[PDB]
């Protein structure tokens, strides 16, 4: 489909893993807000100002419609599970890299089905919590799932990161490795 | 690799030349197969798969429903629009456009929204043999980028050119490399 | 249809009171309204599922609801403010999941909150036999049943023809009198009317009667004066077809 | 406030 | 709120045409209804339209939802006696779409007394005969009753019924409670 601006005004997610599920929106492929169903809470993503609010309610009863819808399904498959893709990972600078100026490293993990994956970033070899963050899963066009991590580094001429991502798919911990070309 | 049962449901809206041809989709996914679709230029449920063919043939029987949906497009999309018209639709972001070997790359980083065209420059001729270009990079923060590399045959050469242009620049961008 | 609990209710003006709800069964919204006399029904509180959407209109005072399980509701009281009487509405609605957002009403609650439980009696109803004059003149018999003495105004008035109920040619009073209009909690007085034809009505065989159901206090309510305990009852008066 | 679009319950 | 009703009453004759202006203000594109309450009755849902130019159609009553105007007019074209009733206009407004009631119009619709007998019975107790009951019937839709000048003398309010086997409607009151019939109906219009 062929249009100027396309938006999900709802990309609902409910999976039999956790269980667990997602609501976000999105406008023209990037994320506007989720609601944290287990907090019960909006967390908006726009980077603007706005006095938009979003009733978290909505979140919550619209994926129970399709943990019902779900269930019936399960049963009318006869046990149709979903089968592991093989997710496709690049790391990347937000920036061009400068020794000294802080920067964002970006993990793109992309064809992720199904919607569950441990997205980590190692530095020197060793695990890093401080500066990570990710996002929640974009929806893509054949229904499967995109994530991207985000770690902030500062530059340096000794450090060096790899992230590293854990799917179903993968039968073993991919590693993609990335080096500051300053 | 435990057994996972997935379902989606998306309520997509397609806007072109504003609100004028507005079309709405809400499709619903078994795993990654889209069961029932509801298109707003077709009026009433369709199913996509056998799975869809009773939850398709249901919806279309509830009066209530097939109502709802007819008017979605206006309820949930063009309203959501004339929100968006007032937020991410203003959003422009300039791009950071930086030149350096690895091979001639044009580095257009941290720029919203995705329409870009940047062309490359020799000595005032525009040069266009071997100029590979890189896919639109989505950075998934509200901003793009993207590289451009250019097989340059540097002897006795003088001043290559990067030229971007953007919904954000009044006056184009260029910078050059001596 | 919604399922409303309980029909009338009496309470003294510093108690409490809860209502129950249930709703049509998979309706995600539920509403509780409030609809004072001759008015329009004020919106109290919304429901989603379990989770209260709207409540800017509750008087959290003394007004509170709850739907846990997101199934049935119940709204509380407490105490009471002799503003208070009005009828208290229950409503569901799909909310878009499965239908329309149109709402489906109960049968509500009315409740009366009186100054003291000691002004509370019930009807005493006779019913008054055709004129000859109108029979001769017009053809037609007409009968006149009077519920007076009563409060407050739960009452609910019916006629009974040989046993079936009858509504054609019947008319009751759209409101009652009040036997002493200044008094704050006046004993209430209701007017009601049945015709027929002549001839049936001069047809000894045919058993007029005139029902009006009195809703009063609970099981619970305390009762001391030797006036007998006014509980929700059935007070009747007949007639019968002469020539 | 941004409305969201609502998926209807199938028959169980 | 955000829905503004045909405010006061309403009164028509048993074939005249019935229109119950509302309008609506709300920003986006809501759905408008109209419900019904009939006396010592919930309120029903009479009928609705989700979106634009689409006209609800319900017990002969119609309702087109005007996008120009920004109306939803209530019309019915022979009204009825059993069309009495009060009628509401509501919308659905906020985020989750909270049905809101405007004030409300009541209508009576009085019956076209074709041929008026007007009379002032006196009816007496089945079971004592010392205790009696006025009773005014057959009387124009135009006369109209109102209560006694006297504390102690109560009269009811007119009220419409309907014998449908005989195609047949008349208009009564009832005065009970020194004074007699005769004069008990006074201080009225009394024909
Ligand atoms: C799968 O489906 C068929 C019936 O549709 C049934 O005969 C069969 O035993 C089922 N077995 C499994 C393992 O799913
Ligand atoms: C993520 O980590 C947890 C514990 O660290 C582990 O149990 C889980 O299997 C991991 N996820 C995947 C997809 O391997
Ligand atoms: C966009 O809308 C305008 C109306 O303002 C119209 O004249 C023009 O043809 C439209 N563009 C299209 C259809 O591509």
């Amino acid at each position: 489909i062929v249009a100027d601006h396309v938006a999900s005004y709802g990309v609902n997610l409910y999976q039999s893993y956790g269980p667990s599920g997602q609501f976000t929106h999105e406008f023209d492929g990037d994320e506007e807000f989720y609601v944290d169903l287990e907090r019960k809470e909006t967390v908006w993503k726009l980077p603007l100002f706005h006095r938009l609010r979003f009733d978290p309610q909505f979140a919550l009863t619209n994926i129970a419609v399709l943990k019902h819808n779900l269930n019936i399904l399960i049963k009318r498959s006869n046990s149709t599970a979903a089968t592991n893709e093989v997710p496709e990972v690049t790391v990347f600078s937000k920036s061009p890299v400068t020794l000294g100026q802080p920067n964002t490293l970006i993990c793109l993990v992309d064809n992720i089905f199904p919607p569950v994956v441990n997205i980590t970033w190692l530095s020197n070899g060793h695990s890093v919590t401080e500066g990570v963050s990710e996002t929640s899963f974009l929806s893509k066009s054949d229904h499967s799932f995109f994530k991207i991590s985000y770690l902030t580094f500062l530059p340096s001429a000794d450090e060096i990161y790899d992230c590293k991502v854990e799917h179903w798919g993968l039968d073993e911990p991919l590693l993609k490795h990335w080096e500051p070309e300053i | 690799s435990p057994e996972d049962f997935v379902y989606q449901f998306k309520g997509m809206c397609y806007f072109t030349n504003g609100t004028e041809r507005v079309r709405l989709v809400s499709r619903s996914i078994y795993n990654r197969e889209e069961i029932v679709r509801f298109d707003s230029d077709v009026g009433e449920f369709r199913a996509v798969t056998l799975l869809g063919l009773p939850a398709a043939e249901y919806w279309n029987s509830q009066k209530d429903i097939l109502e709802r949906k007819r008017a979605a497009v206006d309820r949930v999309c063009r309203h959501n629009y004339q929100l968006e018209l007032r937020t991410t639709l203003q959003r422009r972001v300039e791009p950071t456009v930086t030149i350096s070997p690895s091979l001639l790359v044009c580095s257009v980083t941290d720029f919203y929204p995705a329409q870009i065209k940047v062309r490359w420059f020799r000595n005032g001729q525009e040069e266009t043999a071997g100029v590979v270009s890189t896919p639109l990079i989505r950075n998934g923060d509200w901003t793009f980028q993207i590289l451009v590399m250019l097989e340059m045959t540097p002897q006795r050469g003088d001043v290559y050119t990067c030229h971007v242009e953007h919904p954000s620049l009044q006056s184009p961008i260029t910078v050059e490399w001596r | 249809g919604v399922a409303q609990s309980p029909r009338y209710k009496i309470i003294e003006k510093r108690q409490s009171v809860a209502f129950w709800c249930n709703p049509i069964s998979g309706h995600a919204t539920l509403y509780w309204y409030q609809q004072i006399l001759g008015q329009g029904p004020k919106l109290l509180i919304q429901f989603q599922n379990n989770g209260v959407v709207d409540d800017s209109q509750l008087p959290k005072d003394r007004f509170s609801a709850e739907r846990l399980k997101g199934v049935d509701s119940t709204l509380k009281i407490q105490p009471a403010k002799l503003e208070d009487s009005a009828v208290y509405l229950c409503a569901s609605s799909s909310g878009g999941w499965g239908g329309g957002t149109e709402a489906f009403f109960g049968q509500g609650t009315r409740l009366t909150v009186v100054e003291d439980l000691k002004n509370v009696f019930p009807p005493e109803v006779a019913v008054f036999e055709p004129s000859e004059a109108e029979i001769s003149h017009t053809q037609k018999a007409t009968l006149v049943c009077l519920a007076t003495g009563f409060y407050p105004d739960h009452v609910e008035l019916s006629w009974w023809v040989n046993g079936k109920e009858v509504h054609s040619g019947v008319c009751t009073d759209p409101q009652p009198l009040k036997e002493q209009p200044a008094l704050n909690d006046s004993r209430y007085a209701l007017s009601s009317r049945l015709r027929v034809s002549a001839t049936f009505w001069q047809n000894p065989r045919n058993h007029f009667r005139c029902q009006v159901q009195f809703y009063g206090l609970s099981e619970n309510d305390e009762w001391t004066q030797d006036r007998a305990k006014p509980v929700t009852q059935i007070v009747s008066a007949e007639a019968w077809g002469r020539a | 406030a941004p409305f969201s679009e609502q998926e209807q319950p199938v028959l169980g | 709120n955000s829905v503004t009703q045909m405010e006061g009453p309403v009164t028509l004759s048993e074939e005249a045409f019935l229109t119950i202006n509302c309008t609506y203000t709300a920003t986006g594109y809501p759905s408008l209804f109209w419900y019904v309450q009939y006396p010592g009755e919930g309120l029903q849902l009479l009928l609705k339209a989700t979106k634009a130019d689409d006209k609800g159609s319900n017990k002969g009553f119609e309702a087109t939802y005007r996008k120009e105007t920004t109306s939803f007019h209530l019309e019915k074209g022979s009204v009825q006696v059993s069309d009495s009733a009060v009628y509401f206009c509501a919308s659905p407004q906020g985020g989750s779409e909270k049905l809101v009631f405007g004030k409300g119009t009541k209508l009576t619709v009085n019956p076209y007394i074709q041929n008026p007998d007007p009379a002032v019975y006196q009816l007496r107790d089945s079971k004592s005969s010392d205790k009696s009951v006025c009773l005014f019937t057959d009387f124009d839709s135009q006369t109209n009753v109102s209560q006694s000048k006297d504390s102690d003398v109560y009269i009811t309010d007119k009220c419409v019924l309907d014998m449908r086997s005989m195609d047949f409607k008349s208009n009564s009151a009832v005065a009970w409670s020194d004074f007699a019939c005769a004069n008990a109906f006074n201080n009225s219009i009394i024909p």
